[PDB]
RNA sequence: CGGAAGAUCAAGGGUUCCAGUCCAACGUUAAUCGGGGCUGGGUGAGUCGACCCCUAAGGCGAGGCCGAAAGGCGUAGUCGAUGGGAAAUUGGUUAAUAUUCCAAUACUUGUUUAUAGUGCGAUGGAGGGACGGAGAAGGUUAUGUCAGCCUGGCGUUGGUUGUCCAGGUGAAAGGAUGUAGGCUUACAGUUUAGGCAAAUCCGGACUGUAGGCUGAGAUCUGAUAGCAAGGAAGUGGCAAAUACCAUGCUUCCAGGAAAAGCUUCUAAGGCUAUAAACGAAUCGUACCCUAAACCGACACAGGUGAUCAGGUAGAGAAUACCAAGGCGCUUGAGAGAACUCUGCUGAAGGAACUAGGCAAAAUGGUACCGUAACUUCGGGAGAAGGUACGCUGUUGAUGGUGAUAGGUCUCCUUGAGCUUUCGACAGUCGCAGAUACCAGGCUGCUGCAACUGUUUAUUAAAAACACAGCACUCUGCAAACACGAAAGUGGACGUAUAGGGUGUGAUGCCUGCCCGGUGCUGGAAGGUUAAUU
């Protein structure tokens, strides 16, 4: 539905892979919804940045950092990230 | 026939193996094949149940018609091939309608003749017949106990039975076993003696030889301790016991014979 | 020297496992218990 | 160090990976450093792997069988990889990913639409997939080495513009082609005791007519790529794998997975070509992995499967020195006693040591000569014991590859260049030429066990166990025997030339007497004898 799109994208990534490959190929660097695919991430780029066409998806799983506090032994959530190009 | 080794090695100074030269060197008939996987003697439960059983050569299994229910079609032997599942040889029969077929290989029964089976049939050596077709004297084997269950005794490279007689509907018959039995006259019997008469005549000449045919070694029981053998035990060499198995049962003469059903189809057995 | 332990996932799973205890009477007696005494790790 | 202490993984681990920052604790010392703390970043796939389809061992197992209960077994099935099943390589790029990103050139498999032609369809049938050990002769390539070519250099000390020195320099998958090899008569027709029914497909039986499949590598294309000093080269010889041809070939017995994908046939009842567009999901991908990251409580001298495999010598993956790459093993500084450990050398003697030549010393290569008792004729045997070995020059013989010519991935003769293996003669230097590392000590008598093997993980490796062979005995098949409570199993889809138990233990010569005891086998005249009545 277009109820389920406004969901997949939970943010952009700003960094230094993101920023060096937005200059380079112009390709897009999002953290997407666990369970969002690549048809999915496609589908709600180009509805939801309106002119652009994704010609791919590159989606990875990448696991969160055990990063202990006080006395305690806690583990940041993992999270998925895109890479999405769009046409020149 | 035997050939001897030459001494070469130690392991091969007392190799005498059976050798055939017309028996066929390709591969058996695919579609009479099955798998069949070592069990190493365990049962369902996991349990060994039969000792000295484990290794060897992985081996397929061929289907052999002990059974021979093709009557009135005359088969031609196409080939005598080598059977690792057994110590006889095995002939591919091919009945007149094209059907293929391993049956146990006569001694005297070569490639190209025709084999028959059924009731009206020659006495010729590969031939099926009811025992009460099969004249008296003749040398017979694959013999049937049950009508229509297929061949039972008489079925090792060599083996022979001699149909004494009759005395009903009963076929008396001699075992190579040297136990005289009636067997009804309606079961099923092939004229000849097995073929690869001279296996007994061999010799493996080295352990591993042995060990190529699934046998793992075997170890005396008094090699044990009295926790494992009843002969185990002893400072020393000693029997001091018995001779006994290792659940304690007499292995010198001690007769383990349990069927009463049966007991009516013996005439006698032989003494020497 | 070798050691006792050399870990395997596969068969760690296949004869510790969630699904190995709760394929036996047995099993699920150790479930029930390791869950009485409030164990945070029921299976391996 | 360099058959790793260098690289790629699997397993296992899980962020240890990269950067910035800090030095309390941790690091056997210090630390500004770190696999430590803290804060950010990092893992990009239709083609790699998983998932997926298929099955092995082995599980679970509608109904079924068995069992006080719990449960045990088992059919159809359904799971289960360590195996089978589709497909890409080169180069560049990040601090950290790369067959994933980017560039170039490919490949595999689907969906939808259209144009034609048109009998399609299986969980079933038949093919196929599909497989053992050893060995041998080739043909290759990866790779190496020299040469060519390009770019630099003229050398702190005699000489060095040359036949000099250094560095660099060889593009793959794919598509054409079809070679060295390997296999191999082809078609048509008639018909049918078979493939559980059906079949035009297989199998079987008859009658006429007379190169193909596979395949390394080379070649062409791909191919005006990329790559250094700021705009260069980029092609010839020789050598050569354990990798490829090759799941080949030849042999032997110990006789060599399964199932599916795939090709065909039909049973009940859409398909094949042509293209055009569109697609190929999800999970893993960092990093260690002969280790400081795994298993050993430790940043522990242990253990840990697979893959790659440079040079000079060398048989070699031994060994020595090096390459690429990576390291100096997380306390140092002194001194240079006894004593300990690990080594080197040792007058004269040479086992006098000692339980015992324990340890040490010694031998050690290739070729040729020569070699005893005894023997099962194989052996013993490398018995023992000798001689030669470096370099330089000349010279004889020889295998391979083959440019140039003479008579189309071709054939024949000649043979340049390179290379191989053997000799002879002459000279020459040293104490010493198998110069280093590396690399048998050998004999005589005698007990034991035939031998190869196995064993007390962690004080015993042996004469102990096993062993081929021998004997006795049991077992006629629902076999004996064994697991089990039984069902169900193994024995065995075996059948007395088989299977079990027991003893002995190759082989040669052999294996005497005793049946009183205790077993075992056979017999029943008599005596005694249970429940029961």
């Amino acid at each position: 539905n277009n109820a389920r799109l406004y969901q997949v994208l939970r943010g952009p990534v700003f960094s230094e892979k993101s920023q060096m490959l937005g200059d380079s190929l112009g390709v897009q660097v999002f953290k997407i919804d666990s369970k969002a695919t690549k048809l999915e991430v496609k589908k709600a780029v180009e509805l939801m940045f309106e002119g652009v066409e994704v010609l791919k998806v590159n989606t990875l799983n990448v696991k969160g950092k055990t990063k202990r506090f006080g006395k305690n032994i806690g583990r940041r959530n993992d999270y998925k990230k895109a890479y999405v190009t769009l046409k020149a | 026939p035997i050939v001897k080794a030459k001494p070469t090695s130690p392991g091969r100074r007392f190799v005498e193996k059976v050798v055939h030269p017309h028996l066929y060197k390709g591969r058996p008939f695919a579609a009479l094949l099955e798998s069949k996987s070592k069990t190493g003697g365990r049962n369902n439960n996991g349990r060994i149940t039969t000792r000295h059983i484990g290794g060897g050569h992985k081996q397929h299994y061929r289907i052999i018609d002990f059974k021979r229910t093709k009557d009135n079609i005359p088969a031609t032997v196409e080939r005598i091939e080598y059977d690792p599942n057994r110590t006889a040889h095995i002939a591919l029969l091919k009945y007149a309608d094209g059907e293929r077929r391993y049956i146990i290989a006569a001694k005297k029964q070569a490639v190209g003749d025709t084999v028959m089976s059924g009731e009206a049939s020659p006495i010729r050596p590969g031939n099926c017949l009811p025992l009460k077709n099969i004249p008296l004297g003749t040398v017979i084997h694959n013999i049937e106990l049950k009508i229509g269950k297929g061949a039972q005794m008489a079925r090792a490279a060599g083996a022979s039975v001699q149909l004494l007689g009759r005395d009903g509907i009963y076929a008396i018959l001699r075992l190579r076993s040297g136990e005289t039995r009636r067997v009804h006259v309606n079961c099923r019997a092939v004229i000849g003696e097995v073929s690869n008469t001279e296996n007994n005549l061999k010799s493996l000449g080295k352990a591993g030889a042995s060990r190529w045919r699934g046998i793992r070694p075997s170890v005396r029981g008094v090699a044990m301790n009295p926790v494992d053998h009843p002969h185990g035990g002893g400072e020393g060499r000693n029997k001091g016991r018995h001779p006994t198995s290792p659940w304690g049962q007499k292995s010198k003469g001690l007769k383990t014979r349990h069927n009463k059903r049966t007991d009516s189809m013996i005439i006698r057995r032989a003494k020497k | 020297m070798k050691r006792t332990f050399q870990p395997s996932v596969i068969k760690r799973k296949r004869t510790h496992g969630f699904r190995a205890r709760m394929a036996t009477k047995k099993g699920r007696q150790v479930l029930a218990r390791r869950r009485a005494k409030g164990r945070h790790r029921l299976t391996v």
